[PDB]
């Protein structure tokens, strides 16, 4: 039932932007979600100080999926373990403590790619999350689908719409609530020339381009959250990426980079079924 | 600027 919301598609309702992602399959100048428009969205959350690490998305009742940088990053000496953080799900308002929406969620182990590649580029940039105790799903909590072969195949294109969700910085003050914004996929020679750092199979750009007058991207604050899609075939959402990395936010000529998730589905698949 | 959530959780 992965990728169908309970307030949307469910009820047969548009959200206010999905249009123009269906319309292409030929967070800093995002806006407001609506309520329930990204059910997966999860808030990484520290216990002290209390404080937002990172955005995250729920995959099943019992698994979390996130960046693993937001866990394990030794040039700042970041180093989490399972009991010094908290996943907060069903989130709207970033500060509020959303009494009788939200769910509080200890983790009972971290699982980070064994070849995660924190030196140079953050390449294999993803993590596992098992929850103590399976999350009850509710019309503002709902896992979103991973992709397949052939979902990735055609739905990954250049030109092509995702959507990007966070509480993360609005420029280079946090938003009040949960912040939206579609962006377009980009081809990977114009990737590959808008930085210097080596850019792997494992990852995509996505942005405008600066003649293309629209703007927008993630920032700090909203790593380790979901670039989606949704499927015109069956109607429901796949995450294709993981917020990773960028060199400033909404920089002309600049372009945030995501962990490519069904390049890397054969290790998340494999710690799932081995772990549960 | 986060509101304290519940004790029970931080527990
Ligand atoms: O301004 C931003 C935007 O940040 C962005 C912008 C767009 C996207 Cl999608 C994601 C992030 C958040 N990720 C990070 O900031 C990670 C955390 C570890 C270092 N990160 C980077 O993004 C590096 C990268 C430098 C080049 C080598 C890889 C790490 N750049 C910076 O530290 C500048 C601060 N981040």
């Amino acid at each position: 039932d992965c990728g169908l919301r309970p307030l949307f598609e469910k009820k047969s309702l548009e959200d206010k932007t999905e249009r123009e992602l269906l319309e292409s399959y030929i967070i800093v100048e995002g806006s407001d979600a609506e309520i329930g428009m990204s059910p997966w969205q999860v808030m990484l959350f520290r216990k002290s100080p209390q404080e937002l690490l990172c955005g995250a998305s729920l995959i099943s009742d019992r698994w979390v999926l996130t960046a693993a940088h937001c866990l394990l990053y030794p040039p700042w000496d970041k180093n989490f373990t399972e009991n010094d953080l908290l996943v907060r799900i069903g989130k709207h308002s970033r500060t509020r403590y959303e009494r009788n929406i939200e769910k509080i969620s200890m983790l009972e182990k971290i699982y980070i790619h064994p070849r995660y590649n924190w030196r140079e580029n953050l390449d294999r940039d993803i993590a596992l999350m098992k929850l103590k105790k399976p999350v009850a799903f509710s019309d503002y909590i709902h896992p979103v689908c991973l992709p397949d072969r052939e979902t990735a195949a055609s739905l990954l294109q250049a030109g092509y719409k995702g959507r990007v969700t966070g509480w993360g910085n609005l420029k280079e003050g946090q938003p009040s609530v949960l912040q939206v914004v579609n962006l377009p996929i980009v081809e990977r020679p114009v990737c590959k020339d808008s930085t210097r750092i080596r850019i792997t199979d494992n990852m995509f750009c996505a942005g405008y381009k600066p003649d293309e007058g629209k703007r927008g991207d993630a920032c700090e604050g909203d790593s380790g959250g979901p670039f989606v899609m949704k499927s015109p075939f069956n109607n429901r959402w796949y995450q294709m990426g993981i917020v990773s990395w960028g060199e400033g936010c909404d920089r002309d000529g600049k372009y945030g980079f995501y962990t490519h998730v069904f390049r890397l589905k054969k290790w998340i698949q494999k710690v799932i079924d081995q772990f549960g | 600027d986060f509101e304290e959530i519940p004790e029970a959780y931080l527990a």
